[PDB]
């Protein structure tokens, strides 16, 4: 919906706080932790995918972080 | 015949030593159980009417502040405290704002303030709990005896309610004996572990964790008044003005917001009782004490005319519509089949027993007939009435499409789906057990993927497992990989 | 034909709670709101608080709130409401009104109910 | 914000009478508003359906209208029937309430 | 609650059609894809980030898709 | 909306999903778009709603 | 199919119209940058009471 494209980003800053700027701040690792937290055999998952497309231990974790973060944005 | 041509009907024939079989009763489709010498009868599930839900907590959508009341310290000072913070009706923030002369204090720096806001929220939703001990399924059977306008009549039917209290049923069809179904409501759904929330007129079944972590205020049901909140602030924006001052403003009407948070949820029905659809359960159904209507009945000896188009069904199974034209009612109709001037009597015929029963209702039959070009004769007689059926298609066809059924349905259904057509066999109870292990072994790791999410790791993992020198991962990896791409091209019903 | 009629006139000594109560027949119960209007012997106009029959939901006014309950019971099409602890200041005549759900809806009201008067005195 | 009237009365030659609510700019200014008749001893009844709209009867007796901040009721002649006291309503949105007016006890002179 | 986190994960699935399918199916990659137009150079930005840490082409393809769906994502 | 007014670009205003018009003060107006707040549902495959 | 209107079995088109009215709606107001105007306050260092 509307809701899942929000006004982030966009090049309009100023010295006045922003629309829910406290809420907003958050609101996406909210979402992340819960979802990494109501399904953990996903973390089991994404080490095993890391660990077999990672060959140096940056890549390593580099794929673990996107892979835990994409999931629970992609639902 | 009161599931012809329902499209996602699927025959199941064969019975176990005990003359049982037993079958998953899906709401989307029905199964046409036929027998050896056992008449061929529909069964369908049809609802779930679930009663005496009790509600756990009330999430509301819409909010609105009222008694804005606010109190300001002055800096190098405690924070601010007002009386409607441990109020239960009000909810408040703390911030921290310039203070000067111009404000009223005697010296500079940032002063705290709380502006706390009554809240009374407007509409809410209402999550309800059911208990197995007051679940309820409605199954319809229809021996589809041949009978005038019969053929896909969902009026037509002999109910039997099978709850967890006394599963174990017996429908008494009307002439053809007593169906027995001992079946398990158990295992039929997950009802514990699901929260029905009704919005309004509609409503949803949801999982219950997904229920419980929403972002929306919350108070335990109780049908009490002044009800107390939890967690307010999800529908309540504090703005901090410049560090001059704030203002409490509500959000709004989550309503459309719920409404996309639910996709891949399935609708519920609320007016006229609970009524659950798109459940399923497991029967084993007790073709025992079943008897064909008259086996004994004298053959026909005058000859039939069709009286409605011969039309194939969307799994190729012919329709005739007959009117006999005799003087002796009570008989049973010769019917047999012939393919290329050799009566190989490939073709199979669903209805068990084409009885007519008044010489004067014209009588219809539903036959299967062979792949290739096939007569049907339907009289003993030259005055024989001869359909001639030409069945497009082919066996490894027929054998593609039944494998993608049976891939569709252990998609739907997990380690359940392998009692569809089960007799109790061993090899088919070896396989279950084994594809319950690997199930909830799989279903652990992918439990909250989306259903692009999962073609994308599914294409990865394939990937992985054809770059891997140890090939006793390397097939695992594939396989599980075209499992996932399966399920991902199959998930969201 | 719509209407909406009350429970009658009714009488109570201060610090008593009273159930007034609003009839409604001949449409969509739960397809209209009950306003449920106030006003003071001789006094200007108050509304207090509409509901949402077909949910349940309450919008009190900010001054009401907490003193009165309102329930819809859309078995019956009979739109309940209760005064909490009644006071010798709150004598007046209590309108049921039907409005319609939309924004510009929300403050139109038609059929109201005769009213039910409600006296307070020791 | 409270939305204000004043009570007025005029003659019973219909000359013209002007009826005016001033609300703030959350209730007047983006809300249609409502006008109530009320005959004395009698429940009130809905003289205006929206915005310059009427239900039923009374026509050219009764019309309304707001510009802005304001809204009023228009006449091209008043009888003995409208005496009667006179309520605007408009659901505001800051307070999200529906507010009526303070009253008018408009009389037939 | 939330569009952030629908109800599209859970195991419990049937025969009969969910609520909203036919949106919720492609609606994140609609949004993805809305996204990725608007801003165009976030494609460069994510084209450097997977040459610099992907040593073979399945890592850098990987690290540049995963890069892609987070960031539309995740804001 | 309502009593409120933001600030927002006006490329993502016009990115929204949202029925729209051409705001011309005209009662009854057309929505072009607006299949966006309407949702058909199949009854498995019997019926359409 | 059978029982259900006519005699051929397989999967027949249905539509399911329905009018639409938008009730609640939000505008995009642009700003006309003739008539924006800003307004700056300049206080002097005078040392009023
Ligand atoms: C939240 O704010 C509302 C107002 O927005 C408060 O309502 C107020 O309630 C009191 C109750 O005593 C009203 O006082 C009464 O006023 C009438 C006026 O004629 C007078 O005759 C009575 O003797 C009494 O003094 C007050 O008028 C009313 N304010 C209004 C209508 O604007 C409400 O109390 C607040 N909630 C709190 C403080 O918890
Ligand atoms: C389904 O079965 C019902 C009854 O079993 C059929 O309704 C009958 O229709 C005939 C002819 O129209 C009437 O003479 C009977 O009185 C009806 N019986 C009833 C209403 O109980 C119905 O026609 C069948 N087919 C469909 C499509 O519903």
């Amino acid at each position: 919906s509307v809701a899942l494209a929000p006004h982030v980003g966009m090049g309009l800053d100023t010295r006045a706080q922003t629309w829910m700027s406290a809420e907003g701040a958050w609101r996406q690792i909210e979402k992340v932790e819960t979802w990494a937290f109501r399904h953990p055999g996903f973390t089991i998952l994404a080490l095993f995918l890391a660990h077999y497309i990672g060959t140096s231990l940056t890549q390593k974790v580099v794929i673990f972080i996107l892979l835990m973060l994409v999931t629970p944005s992609m639902t | 015949m009161r599931c012809v041509g329902v499209g996602n009907r699927d025959f199941v024939e064969g019975l176990s030593g005990a003359t049982w079989v037993d079958v998953v009763l899906e709401h989307g489709g029905c199964v046409t159980t036929m027998a050896k010498n056992k008449p061929t009868l529909d069964i369908e599930l049809q609802k779930t009417e679930a009663t005496q839900l009790a509600t756990l907590r009330k999430l509301c959508i819409e909010g609105k502040i009222t008694n804005v009341t606010t109190d300001s310290r002055c800096p190098t000072q405690g924070e601010a405290i007002l009386p409607e913070e441990q109020d239960q009706n009000y909810v408040c923030k703390h911030t921290y704002v310039d203070r000067g002369w111009g404000n009223g204090c005697g010296l500079f720096g940032k002063g705290s303030l709380v502006t706390c806001a009554k809240f009374q929220c407007l509409e809410l939703i209402e999550g309800k709990v059911v208990q197995h001990e007051n679940l309820k399924y409605t199954v319809i059977i229809t021996v589809h005896t041949g009978d005038q306008h019969q053929v896909g009549n969902e009026t037509q039917g002999v109910t039997a309610e099978i709850t967890p209290q006394a599963s174990t049923v017996e429908a008494i069809l009307p002439e053809y004996g007593t169906l027995g179904l001992e079946c398990s409501p158990r295992t039929g759904l997950d009802f514990n572990e699901m929260i029905l929330l009704t919005m309004k007129n509609k409503a949803w079944m949801v999982h219950r964790q997904w229920f419980f972590d929403l972002p929306l205020p919350w108070t335990s049901g109780a049908t009490t008044e002044t009800p107390t909140w939890n967690k307010k602030e999800l529908l309540v924006t504090f703005k901090n003005a410049h560090a001059k001052k704030q203002e409490v403003v509500v959000l709004g009407s989550q309503e459309g917001a719920m409404h996309t948070a639910l996709t891949g949820a399935t609708e519920i029905q609320t007016s006229g009782g609970t009524s659950i659809f798109a459940g399923h359960l497991k029967c084993r159904l007790k073709m025992d004490k079943l008897e064909l209507k008259g086996m004994s009945y004298a053959m026909c000896s005058n000859a039939f005319v069709l009286k409605k188009e011969v039309s194939e069904t969307q799994h190729g199974t012919i329709l005739i519509k007959v009117e006999y034209k005799g003087e002796d009612a009570p008989c049973k109709i010769p019917f047999s089949t012939e393919d290329g001037q050799g009566k190989a009597h490939n073709g199979r015929l669903i209805t068990a027993n084409p009885v007519v029963t008044k010489k004067e209702e014209l009588v219809n039959i539903e036959a299967e007939p062979p792949f290739g070009e096939s007569n049907i004769i339907i009289g003993i007689g030259d005055k024989a009435l001869r359909i001639n059926w030409y069945k497009k298609g082919s066996s490894i066809g027929k054998m593609f499409e039944a494998t993608a059924r049976g891939a569709r349905r252990m998609a739907i259904l997990g380690d359940t789906a392998w009692d569809f057509g089960s007799v109790g066999g061993v090899l088919n109870s070896l396989g279950k057990m084994v594809h319950q292990i690997f199930g909830s072994a799989y279903t652990a790791l992918f439990s909250g993927v989306s259903w692009i999410m999962k073609i994308g790791i599914g294409v990865l993992l394939t990937w992985i497992g054809l770059n891997s020198k140890n090939t006793s991962m390397s097939f695992s990896c594939i396989v599980i990989g075209i499992i996932t791409l399966y399920l991902g091209a199959v998930v969201q019903a | 034909q719509v209407q909406l009629v009350q429970s009658g006139a009714e009488v109570k000594k201060p610090g008593a709670p009273v159930k007034v109560s609003c009839e409604a027949s001949g449409y969509t119960f739960t397809d209209y709101f009950i306003h449920w209007v106030r006003q003071a012997p001789g006094q200007g106009l108050e509304w207090m608080g509409w509901i949402n029959p077909i949910s349940g939901g309450t919008n009190y006014h900010p001054r009401f709130h907490g003193g009165v309950t309102m329930t819809r019971d859309t078995s019956m099409k009979v739109a309940y409401m209760e005064l909490k602890r009644l006071t010798s200041d709150d004598t007046a005549v209590y309108f049921c009104a039907r409005g319609r759900d939309f924004r510009g809806g929300y403050s139109q009201l038609d059929y109201w109910g005769q009213g039910t008067l409600v006296t307070v005195s020791s | 914000s409270v939305l204000t009237q004043p009570p007025s009365a005029s003659g019973t030659p219909g000359q013209r009478v002007t009826i005016s609510c001033s609300g703030g700019s959350s209730n007047i200014a983006i809300n249609t508003v409502n006008w109530y008749q009320q005959v004395p001893g009698t429940a009130p009844k809905l003289l205006m359906y929206s915005n310059n709209q009427r239900p039923s009867g009374v026509p050219d007796r009764f019309s309304g209208s707001k510009s802005g901040t304001s809204a009023s009721l228009a006449i091209s002649g008043l009888q003995s029937e409208d005496e009667a006291d006179y309520y605007c309503a408009t659901w505001d949105d800051s307070l999200k309430d529906v507010l009526f007016g303070g009253g008018t006890k408009l009389t037939v002179l």
